[PDB]
């Protein structure tokens, strides 16, 4: 299950695996900044530093300049620079929960199904045997395309090797002359995949 | 399809002025509404996009608010190129569905038309027709009147009118009248006139010309 | 730059149909929904459907689920929308659209110009072009009014300058009305009484459905 959020600054998002530990998939922030004008910027880092591999996280975001509180609240803060108060201002993000979030397939001849992030690097490496690819898609949910199938693409560039590299930013950059933030900064991967012998 | 609603079909405000478009769905649209500006030449422009987000380049003079099934688009500091027609439009259910649009119309001062008439032309006389034209140009209110007489006779058939929208640059209207006729009838008179009603007088302006001169 | 290029018109019999083509140019083409819109002359802008070009995939406003088929070619980066069995009703000006940026929030940022269709059994005709020139006159400083009216033609639309664009203010061009399957318009210009005739206006007319281009001199009479 994918849980894709839109929050507003100064909104909490409370996340928790029922089993497994949390995934950072993705997240972007959408604000003006003081020349009113939207800017985009990062926030997977600091998501991932404090969700990745933990079964539950806390996190709301707040503005450079603020009236600081003490309150035991602030622990669960992330600040975003550049933006200024305003309505307009979201930030998009999306988890999930996975039994593991090593990209190390330890037996053969069974289906493996996880979650590969936004701009993943790390390689799927069969311990035994060699790869195949039964499905790769390409998730972009707050997009006006939500799916595109990858699936041929993966399997020509992975199938019968020991080790394969999915990276949804190289893919989108390069194999399908992305330039949309939407589709550059939110979209990522699921992936079926099986060691053979 | 949702159904969009603006209510105002038609708007006039003075230079300088705030005005206000609004536009209601017939659901909640969740803020998926967007804004666009359709000059008299017929080119759409996005203006606001999430109910509030300026498109890029547009000028902040636009703003948009609202929630819900209601939202708004206003425009401070009227400026002359502001002459146009506003949609919105929600897309957060496809299809995406426009509203009927609100034209909006910059006030002036009262100016009586500049009143010019044509005879038929040689080259129009030599393939047998005779079309005699006036234009009533740059008035203002909208509202106006024409008559043609024929050698003081009124004349109401062959005449065809046509009117432009409201001038971008001094917020004036412009009218043509055409009273075609045979070029046999055309010689069968001698003066020809258009006469221009107007309510910045009780007096037509009249211009006329004589065939035979 | 991100360009939707439609063509200026098209002149469909009662009851055919006709593909209206969108080549778009400056962008990723499969990064984007097309969308067409239609505009009858004195209305508002309706919204026809949409595209995935990937996967070929549809929405359709109510009033088009047949009016309107929609087709990509992703190799040309060409967008169709195909109108199937038209009635004098379907005449109108047909856009392509895309959204500025790809968010399901986005809006639609780039249009293409809009192709006029004309459905009509009538056949495409030249205009003639009658200069408008101003009887005698006293050597004053009052301004000069000259114009030219332009008829016979079909379909609309036709377009006027003067001096090729190079007179541009106080031009008025009058919206055309239709006769006996034939268009009149006329257009008019005011200069100051010191230019004309000695400097010359000429208004050019462009008929782009005859591929007809009208320059008519205007001459003291």
């Amino acid at each position: 299950y994918v849980h894709n959020d839109v929050i507003k600054f100064g909104e909490e998002n409370s996340l928790k695996c029922s089993q497994g530990n949390l995934y950072v998939l993705h997240c972007e922030v959408q604000c003006l900044n003081g020349n009113n004008e939207i800017i985009h910027k990062r926030c997977n880092d600091d998501i991932e530093k404090k969700c990745n591999g933990n079964n539950k996280c806390i996190y709301f975001f707040e503005y450079e300049l603020r009236k600081k509180t003490q309150s035991f609240r602030n622990k669960n803060s992330i600040e975003i620079s550049e933006c200024v108060e305003s309505e307009q201002n979201e930030v998009k993000t999306s988890t999930t929960c996975l039994l593991s979030n090593s990209f190390i397939l330890d037996e053969a001849f069974i289906q493996y199904f996880f979650f590969i992030k936004n701009k993943n690097e790390e390689p799927v490496i069969c311990k035994d045997g060699n790869i195949n690819i039964k499905s790769a898609l390409l998730h972009s949910p707050f997009c006006e395309i939500k799916l595109k199938d990858i699936s041929e693409y993966i399997r020509k560039k992975c199938d019968n090797n020991k080790e394969c590299l999915i990276d949804p930013l190289d893919v989108q950059k390069n194999l399908l002359n992305e330039e949309d933030p939407c589709y550059i900064n939110n979209a990522y991967v699921s992936v079926n995949v099986v060691c053979n012998k | 399809d949702i159904q969009m609603t603006q209510t105002t079909s038609s708007l006039s405000a003075s230079l300088g002025d705030r005005v206000t478009i609004s536009c209601r769905a017939s659901q909640d649209i969740s803020n998926y509404l967007n804004w666009y500006q359709q000059k008299p030449d017929g080119t759409v422009k996005l203006l606001i996009y999430y109910t509030s987000r300026l498109h890029s380049g547009v000028s902040s003079r636009f703003s948009g608010s609202g929630s819900g099934t209601d939202y708004s688009l206003t425009i401070k500091n009227l400026e002359q190129e502001d002459i146009a027609t506003y949609f919105c439009q929600q897309v957060n259910a496809l299809p995406p569905t426009f509203g009927g649009g609100t034209k909006l119309e910059i006030k002036r001062a009262d100016a009586a038309p500049t009143v010019s008439i044509f005879p038929p032309s040689s080259e129009q006389l030599t393939s047998g027709g005779a079309s005699v034209v006036c234009f009533l140009n740059n008035f203002y209110p909208k509202d106006i009147n024409v008559k043609w007489k024929i050698d003081g006779s009124e004349r109401q058939n062959g005449v065809l009118n046509s009117w432009t929208d409201q001038d971008s640059k001094d917020s004036t209207y412009s009218m043509s009248s055409t009273l075609t006729l045979t070029k046999d009838e055309y010689e069968r008179h001698n003066s020809y006139t258009c006469e221009a009603t107007h309510k910045t007088s009780t007096s037509p302006i009249v211009k006329s010309f004589n065939r035979n001169e | 730059q991100v360009q939707l290029q439609q063509p200026g018109a098209e002149l469909v019999k009662p009851g055919a149909s006709v593909r209206l083509s969108c080549k778009a140019s400056g962008y990723t083409f499969t990064s984007y929904f097309m969308y067409w819109v239609r505009q009858r002359p004195g209305q508002g802008l309706q919204s026809i459907g949409g595209i995935n070009p990937n996967n070929g995939g549809s929405n359709f406003n109510e009033r088009f689920k047949t009016k309107a088929t929609l087709t990509v070619d992703k190799s040309s980066s060409i967008a169709y929308l195909q109108l199937n069995s038209l009635t004098s009703e379907d005449s109108a000006v047909y856009y392509c659209t895309r959204r500025g940026l790809g968010y399901d929030y986005g809006g639609f940022a780039y249009w293409g110009q809009g192709t006029l269709v004309t459905v009509s059994a009538a056949k495409t005709t030249p205009p003639s072009v009658y200069p408008l020139a101003p009887g005698s006159a006293a050597q004053t400083n009052s301004m000069v009014t000259l114009g030219c009216l332009v008829k016979g033609y079909f379909p609309e639309p036709v377009t006027v300058t003067w001096n090729s664009g190079s007179l541009s203010s106080g031009v008025h061009t009058f919206p055309a009305v239709l006769q006996s399957d034939l268009y009149t318009l006329s257009s008019s210009v005011t200069v100051p009484s010191s230019t004309w005739p000695s400097e010359t206006v000429t208004c050019n007319v462009a008929h782009p459905a005859s591929s007809t281009k009208v320059d008519k001199k205007i001459v003291p009479r």
